[PDB]
């Protein structure tokens, strides 16, 4: 169908521009600085994203089988939970440090540098990959029919299927969201109390936000209605509307360089100086 | 290796006195002689440095002016502060220069204006302009209109149309509107708000540059 | 295509990311 | 000329060192060749271990705002200039274990643009107040005083033999003062703009004055006039670093177009191009012994070159 | 006049130019790395 053109559109922007921004982030030029670090962890997590799943997503839906195996599966389930963990707490980390940066001015004066921000680069990585070893622990292929291999995530009891469900509900798009979403907010109501195009940016303030609900709501919605629905859950979401749905997610990781980088004429600044 | 382990713990030192000195502001109180500057310094021989904590935040401040040399040549290592603490007072306007004795002080004040604000080393520092001596400013202003300073005012010898048009022509002969910022203060000898003014306006500063870093702007 | 199911009620998850 | 060019120089960063946190205004190196001083605004004061990129000393200067540096020629004493008018000398190897200062020469109006250690406890400063002075350590006070320029003097440079230097103002001149005699033996005002940088052939008879208009004008004392003029058409910019070679050859400027321009002495032919610094390269210096070349720029990093 | 001591500056050159470490490399076991 026509899914297969914007998840090839997708790909090669959201691994090309994210590359050259891994590289102009690089090496300091005098434009790295603490939320470019930020960026830096972020273009590396929707890196990760972009290159361990969209081809590998699409491919059991486009085929209708996982031809890759086992432990294939396993370490990419690893990069699938390690990328959207540290994607959205690297959102929300930018987004606190930002609310840390332009509100309390004073506080960012005093403990805003580069040491705290690898710290907390760090920590969110550690975070991600302790919170997400029960993803490979428990991704168990299964034969599902005669010759046919999906990559299932059994789980021992289902009372524990549907804790983890909300615990990633909760902890990756709720809790994420709502700081995210107060942080800006913040920023916004400061920009125009405490100090004009500011207030014209003001509108990428918003993007950044509804546009985040908007490209990761279908995914972690239509994962909760599997984790309880079950039997059926998968009937309705099967093919070309789950392959549009991760899509939007991957659509996330495709608006990331565009907005913080790629928007702003410093970066482009630091392409020319690049070349 | 001792050497080593010397060089680590030095370069602990290091890093911890730029994580102690990058929290600083370094305010460059470049003013002009004899306008009133050094009341600055007491409400808070090259170079004088000035330390004030305020509020929890801590000021370094450089009371250039004393050097007395071609400007070209020391004026870029004052690239990277905060801020540009320029002194006027009002009421010199009609105060003869002790140089030259045939050129207006506001002439040079603009003229030392137009040099600072226009250079490759502040084009992106804001200025803080303070002009002291307003309480004898508005007898100054009501015995001398100031016509004879200004040919092109065509305006009365208010107080407050005076000090707006000396205002509007310290804002003017700023050519680089979009990054520096002409924070300009009204203060008497005995005002002693101007530490508050400087921590507001320094705290706008940090915010339009955390602005800026954060490419928000 | 690709129903990740495959198959009647049989509860067989998904790749959630 | 007769002469057969060296041609295209390939000089590498061999050693990079990092620890400054602000903008390097100068650097030295000691008559030791190994130990390095560099001097940044950012309040400290390194003595390198260029060799094994370790830090021997973190000196706290008092003022911040240092524009020059001298390692003495023992490796005792290090002088620091700078805007607050006082040139520090410090004591590296001292009994109690720190790093003390040892004396502070304040006799002069303008900021201090370069001191060089002529001897141990004997040091020439150039100032911004158009004069030049030398200074006895011990005593704390002014041997003599060096006038005669009508622009603020910017840029010393002592012979090997620490009897003759010459100094260069912003006048667009640089004068031959004797260090005994204190009395201008020549003037050569050629130059059309600020000599930023100034520096000695190792034989003494001849010097390189790097002005702003990216001309480094070879002088020759014995000569009277000029030798060669360094005018290029594609730099515009000012020279800020001007050292030698051992041999002479590659007179290495330093270049606020962000690289090292090496150059050729008998041809006048750029031999080498040096773009590795991110901001200019303010202070430029060849090793004694000729090992390496080391620039400092205002990204904060000193770079040896072999 | 400047021929003699343009003369003096190519022989000084000339002289001092072998044990240059600029103008010939120096060869990498010299220098420990």
């Amino acid at each position: 169908a026509i899914r297969i053109t914007l998840y090839a559109v997708i790909f090669l922007m959201s691994v090309g521009g994210n590359m050259l921004i891994i590289v102009v982030l690089g090496l300091s030029r005098r434009l790295r600085t603490v939320t470019n670090a930020f960026l830096l962890s972020l273009a590396v997590s929707d890196l990760l994203l972009a290159v361990a799943c969209m081809p590998f997503t699409l491919l059991p839906n486009l085929m209708g089988t996982f031809i890759f195996g086992t432990v294939i599966c396993k370490a990419v389930s690893y990069l699938m939970g390690v990328s959207v963990s540290v994607s959205t707490l690297s959102l929300v980390a930018i987004a606190l440090e930002r609310y840390s940066a332009i509100c309390r001015p004073l506080q960012a004066r005093v403990w805003q540098t580069r040491s705290h921000a690898a710290r907390v680069i760090v920590a969110t990585w550690l975070l991600s990959g302790l919170l997400m070893v029960p993803y490979p622990v428990y991704t168990v292929v299964q034969p599902v029919g005669p010759r046919v291999l999906q990559c299932v995530h059994r789980w021992p009891s289902a009372r524990v299927r549907q804790t983890w469900s909300v615990l990633l509900l909760l902890l990756l798009f709720f809790i994420p969201g709502v700081v995210m979403a107060v942080a800006y907010g913040l920023i916004s109501r400061e920009l125009y109390l405490g100090l004009l195009a500011k207030k014209r940016v003001v509108r990428m303030l918003l993007v950044i936000v509804v546009l985040f609900f908007l490209c990761w709501l279908p995914v972690y919605s239509a994962n909760t209605w599997r984790a309880f629905d079950g039997p059926g859950a998968h009937r309705a979401l099967s093919g070309a509307p789950i392959s549009f749905i991760h899509l939007l997610s991957y659509a996330s990781a495709c608006v990331n360089p565009l907005v913080y980088c790629f928007m702003h004429r410093r970066f482009r600044q630091a392409c020319l100086e690049t070349c | 290796k001792a050497a080593a382990e010397r060089s680590k713990m030095i370069d602990k030192n290091l890093r911890e006195d730029g994580e102690k000195a990058a929290r600083e502001v370094k305010l460059l109180l470049l003013g002009a002689g004899e306008s009133g500057k050094n009341t600055i310094v007491k409400q808070m021989t090259g170079i004088v440095e000035t330390h004030f904590t305020f509020k929890d935040l801590h000021f370094k401040m450089f009371d250039v002016g004393a050097q007395r040399s071609e400007r070209k040549k020391w004026i870029h290592c004052f690239e990277g502060v905060t801020a540009i603490i320029f002194c006027v007072a009002l009421s010199a306007y009609d105060l003869v220069l002790a140089e030259d004795e045939e050129m207006n002080r506001m002439h040079a004040s603009m003229k030392l204006f137009d040099s600072i604000c226009n250079n490759k080393w502040f084009t992106d520092t804001s200025i803080i302009l303070f002009l002291n001596k307003k309480d004898l400013f508005e007898e100054k202003i009501t015995h001398s209109p100031l016509t004879i300073c200004f040919p092109e005012y065509t305006g009365a010898n208010k107080y407050d149309e005076a000090a707006s048009y000396i205002q509007s022509k310290f804002e003017d002969l700023n050519k680089r509107k979009d990054t520096k910022e002409i924070y300009t203060h009204f203060t008497c000898s005995t005002d002693t708000k101007n530490v508050q003014f400087v921590f507001d306006a320094v705290t706008d500063v940090i915010i339009k540059n955390n602005l800026k870093d954060c490419g928000l702007f | 295509q690709g129903p990740w199911l495959e198959e009647e009620e049989e509860a067989y998850g998904w790749m959630d990311f | 000329n007769n002469i057969d060019p060296v041609g295209r120089i390939q000089m590498r960063t061999r050693r990079t060192l990092r620890g400054h946190l602000a903008k390097i205004y100068a650097m030295h190196w000691g008559t030791d060749s190994r130990l390095l001083v560099s001097a940044s605004q950012d309040g400290k004061l390194i003595i390198w271990d260029s060799y094994t990129t370790n830090k021997v000393h973190a000196i706290p200067l008092r003022s911040s705002w240092v524009m020059t540096c001298a390692y003495a020629p023992s490796g005792n004493y290090v002088a620091c200039g700078g805007l607050d008018n006082i040139c520090s000398i410090y004591n590296l190897k001292t009994r109690e274990g720190n790093v003390r200062v040892s004396r502070e020469l304040a006799g002069h109006t303008g900021y201090l643009s370069c001191c060089r250690f002529l001897d141990d406890n004997q040091i020439v400063t150039s100032s911004g107040d158009t004069t030049c002075a030398l200074w006895d350590i011990e005593t704390g006070q002014q041997t003599t005083t060096f006038t005669g320029h009508t622009g603020d003097v910017m840029s010393l440079s002592l012979a090997p033999d620490t009897r003759l230097f010459v100094s260069g103002a912003c006048d667009a001149s640089a004068k031959l003062w004797d260090v005994r005699e204190g009395m201008c033996r020549q003037t050569f005002t050629g130059h059309e703009s600020d000599i930023n940088a100034i520096c000695f052939f190792p034989n003494g008879n001849a010097f390189a004055t790097g002005s702003d208009d990216a001309t480094c004008r070879l002088f020759d004392l014995r000569a009277d006039q000029e030798l060669m003029t360094y005018s290029h058409d594609n730099i515009i910019c000012g020279i800020t670093s001007v050292s030698f070679s051992k041999s002479g050859r590659l007179l290495l400027a330093g270049y606020d177009d962000f690289n090292c321009n090496v150059w050729d002495a008998l041809k006048a032919d750029r031999a080498g191009v040096l773009a590795g610094h991110d901001n200019r390269v303010s202070c430029l210096g060849v090793t004694d012994d000729g090992m390496a070349v080391a620039t400092g720029s205002w990204d904060s990093f000193l770079k040896i070159w072999n | 006049k400047v021929s003699k001591a343009a003369a003096d500056l190519m022989a000084y050159c000339e002289a001092h130019a072998k044990e240059d470490p600029l103008l010939t490399p120096v060869p990498a076991s010299e220098n420990p790395f």
